[PDB]
């Protein structure tokens, strides 16, 4: 139950599809579906862009998708405007009742 | 959808001429009813409630004795006197003593003595009851309909939740895009609430039966005693003793906490904090679906291509869940699903998601069907691009009505004599049962009252016995009924 | 006492987790369990007695066992 | 709990006067006198059990009385 | 869910029903049984002879 | 005179520090850190997933 | 089954019930091991030492 | 031991070879013949205590053979 592994940058030419890693172990993301995805702007609160791996709320884009394998969940995102540059983090809520961030990951687009 | 994913989920399938349906629920369990025409509805009995509990009595569990005073009497001089014997919040004891010149008495026998020491108690358990009118049961009614939680909405999900009182016993849920359901409770048969206490100890409380609360060993006050200087039965707390008829001391029997923890088993625990709420309640209810519709049978079925976003999954209830997204061109459509066999020459499974359709095109739809026992496919779509997923049900038919038999028994078990008024339509048949069944339980009450359930299996075998051993067919026959009923009832009990 | 009166059969059980259930299944019958283990003279002569009354095969077993529960439970 | 196994035939009885002697020596017959009074159907149930299980008067006697005494303990 | 099920402070009261109490604030006084002795009356003598 | 203590035994207690660990079906059974302590008292149940 | 370089294919029930000290799939400690007393002996010979 | 309960006869086994499967096939023979030969003596008694509980040559000779087979078996 310790902090979920992400690169610490990610980068993808406007339009182009791009993807992040969150890697965990058998309790943290190979063992619930407890998977989100975070998005935090500078400067402002995290939002909520994925749930149960694969869920959006209901305001998030269908651009972004979310896929797990094993104990790595990966979130992928298509349309890839500049709106979607920011610090995407991931979180899970691991096998002992408690909840485990992903180190984040930033989206510079251009 | 909340029914799945729940152990106890129980299907009520078909309605009456009426279009009603006699459904009884529990708080544990959860019920879903399946019509022809009405969609698939999720009832679950979530929070009982009872209200202005009124205090009946007060139990000392932890006493404690403080100013001890005693007086003696010399030989043949009778009982001596306290004036402290005739104060109420006083514990009193008469005995006698050796008395002789060295007492001090000028007599040769036994000497009357009474002691006396103040009863002051430091810990009590509030045993409180309930008017039946106060109990305020909370329902959920969710449409089984497939639809994913909505973040904007201000239920996130659709179950509506509806509160049946026992005098606002008829209430309808209106279920958006579904119609209305209307439900017609009975509260006042779901629990005697006349015979029960709601008793809390400290920081804990338990539903109890309130003859059994009244004949408790413990010191109790009547319930409106503010001031607590009049406990009665104060002798069940206290030992007086008297060794060697040389001296006599009263002490206090220790905090009974613990010995109230062993005499509380077998009564379910409720909580009583911030509000009465209890968690073990059964309700029965009349289902009434006549003006509950399926959302969006005027749709035209969708033509494009399904890709499935959440694996396919066996609930404990023998059928299957998956989640589906649609990628065409018909905004809202039903969805194609069918279970047939490998050459699709056969429908073999039922949907219980009846009627699956795409409101939006980016928002899964999650579609609950009942596979048969063995290989199937699952088919999403039309053949353009269709998905085609095979799927292997591990049980048999047999083993389903076996479980299926055990189950009604143990809601037999359970709901005596109202388990008929679970899956109930009306009818003769189900009326002839639950009359019967009325009459045998009242019966079975009666001889079996306050009986653990190792003396029911020992009585059950005896009974067994008897009957295996009769020289007349029909007693021996009904004898060997009623011992492996009562030998299946005391296996099933305590639970 | 009052745990004497434990409140095991008076009805009232719905399909929910009952006070101390899984605990309080069996400890009457391992506490008859360690009570004939620790003396086992009384149970001898229970046994004897119930041979002794009551003919039957089946009469004498009955008697043994409720004999050997009361014993213990008599308190 | 530990107020089922209580200390009463321990064998180690001078002429003092016990713990609770006074209090407990009709504590056991008065509690089963209760549940008697208070559960009065399965008293009828066990007479009849104990008369059809029993041959003579004191076979029915004895299994009636052990039935009765049983119940309220073994709870 | 886990409970502590109070104290058995009572129910041992109630379990210690038929053994002979005894003192221990000083010194663990007991104040029953027996005790088996052998009189030597033989070097005893009348006091007023 | 000088009796040397036998047993201790517990007639009132205290629970805290409750700590959960779950396990998705047919995955074994859960760890807690804690079940390696013996002060802790731990069960092992199943509920519906 | 997979042990020291090599990999079997068993029973469920049958790999439940091996008779060797054993952690659960998730311990993450690796230090609680449940029946160890299936791997050790415990010698008192004359009822001198242990 | 682990090795005294194998993953024999699990139902798991196709046409490709199973662990330990050709060497493996005889060696509960070869050890009850081993054994047999070290200790004559026990075999001899088998078969008298078979011929002595008979009524049936064939009943005889199951007897002995579970006998001898179950001798060195049974640790
Ligand atoms: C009981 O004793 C206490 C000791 O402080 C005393 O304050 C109180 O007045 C006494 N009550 C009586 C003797 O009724
Ligand atoms: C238990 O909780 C207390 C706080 O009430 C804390 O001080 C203590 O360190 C905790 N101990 C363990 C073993 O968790």
């Amino acid at each position: 139950q310790s902090a979920l592994t992400q690169p610490a940058s990610v980068s993808g030419s406007p339009g182009q599809s791009i993807t992040i890693s969150c890697t965990g172990t058998s309790s943290d993301v190979g063992g619930f579906n407890y998977v989100s995805w975070f998005q935090q702007h500078p400067g402002k609160a995290p939002k909520l862009m994925l749930y149960d791996v694969t869920s959006r709320p209901s305001g998030v884009s269908s651009r972004f998708s979310g896929s797990k394998s094993g104990n790595t969940a990966s979130l992928t995102i298509s349309g890839l405007q500049a709106e979607d540059e920011a610090d995407y983090y991931c979180s899970s809520h691991t096998s002992r009742g408690t909840w485990v961030f992903g180190g984040g990951t930033k989206l510079t687009v251009l | 959808m909340r029914c799945i994913g729940i152990s106890n989920r129980d299907f009520v399938e078909g309605v009456s001429g009426g279009s009603w349906v006699d459904i009884v629920l529990e708080h544990g369990s959860c019920v879903t009813t399946m019509a022809k025409n009405k969609p698939t509805l999720d009832f679950e009995l979530i929070k009982t409630e009872a209200k202005h509990p009124a205090t009946l009595r007060k139990y000392c569990i932890e006493a404690k004795l403080t100013n001890t005073t005693t007086a003696s009497r010399c030989p043949t001089q009778g009982e001596p006197s306290l004036n402290e014997e005739q104060d109420k919040r006083f514990v009193c004891k008469h005995s006698m003593v050796d008395r002789g010149w060295g007492n001090g008495c000028g007599l040769f026998g036994k000497g009357g003595i009474v002691t006396c020491a103040m009863f002051t108690c430091k810990k009590n358990m509030e045993g409180k009851i309930v008017q039946p009118e106060n109990l305020e049961y909370t329902i959920v009614i969710t449409p089984h309909s497939g639809e994913e939680n909505a973040v904007g909405q201000d239920t996130g999900k659709h179950g509506k939740e509806i509160k049946v009182t026992p005098q606002s016993s008829i209430t309808e849920a209106e279920l958006t895009g579904y119609g209305t359901v209307t439900m017609e409770c009975s509260p006042r048969t779901g629990l005697d609430f006349n015979e029960m206490v709601l008793l809390q100890m400290e920081n804990k409380a338990w539903l109890v039966h309130r003859q059994w609360f009244l004949d408790l060993p413990l010191p109790w006050l009547p319930g409106a005693d503010t001031q607590g200087s009049n406990w009665i039965q104060k002798e069940t707390l206290v030992t007086f003793k008297n060794p060697h008829a040389k001296k006599q001391d009263v002490v206090v029997l220790g905090s009974q906490e613990g010995a109230m923890h062993t005499a509380l088993t077998g009564a379910t625990e409720i909580q009583m904090s911030s509000g009465n709420l209890l968690f073990t309640g059964h309700l029965k209810c009349r289902l009434r679906m006549d003006k509950l519709q399926l959302k969006g049978m005027s749709y035209s079925m969708c033509t494009g291509k399904f890709k499935v976003v959440k694996e396919i999954a066996e609930t404990q209830h023998g059928t299957i869940v998956i989640r589906v997204q649609y990628e065409g061109d018909g905004s809202p459509c039903k969805i194609p699903f069918e279970i047939m066999d490998l050459e699709k020459r056969h429908v073999l499974g039922r949907l219980i998601t009846v009627n699956p359709i795409v409101t939006e095109k980016d928002s899964p739809v999650n579609i609950e069907a009942e596979p048969p026992f063995g290989d199937s496919y699952i088919i999403i779509g039309v053949e353009p691009g269709q998905l085609k997923l095979s799927w292997f049900k591990k049980g048999s038919s047999i083993g389903q009505m076996f479980e299926t038999t055990m189950r009604g028994a143990k809601r037999m078990a359970i709901l005596g004599d109202t388990a008929w008024d679970f899956g109930s339509l009306g009818g003769v048949f189900t009326s002839i049962g639950k009359a019967l069944h009325q009459v045998f339980g009242a019966i079975y009450g009666a001889a079996f009252s306050g009986v653990s359930w190792t003396m029911k299996i020992l009585i059950g075998v005896v009974i067994t016995w008897i009957g295996m051993n009769s020289r007349s067919t029909s007693l021996s026959v009904s004898l060997v009924l009623v011992g492996v009923v009562t030998l299946y009832l005391g296996v099933m009990v305590q639970a | 006492s009052v745990a004497l009166v434990p409140h095991v059969g008076m009805g009232l059980e719905t399909r929910t987790e009952t006070w101390m259930s899984s605990e309080g299944a069996w400890k009457h019958a391992q506490r008859i369990e360690t009570w004939v283990l620790r003396h086992p003279g009384f149970t001898i002569m229970a046994a004897i007695l119930a041979y002794t009354i009551g003919t039957t095969y089946f009469q004498r077993v009955l008697i043994f066992i409720l004999l050997t529960a009361v014993a213990p439970s008599m308190t």
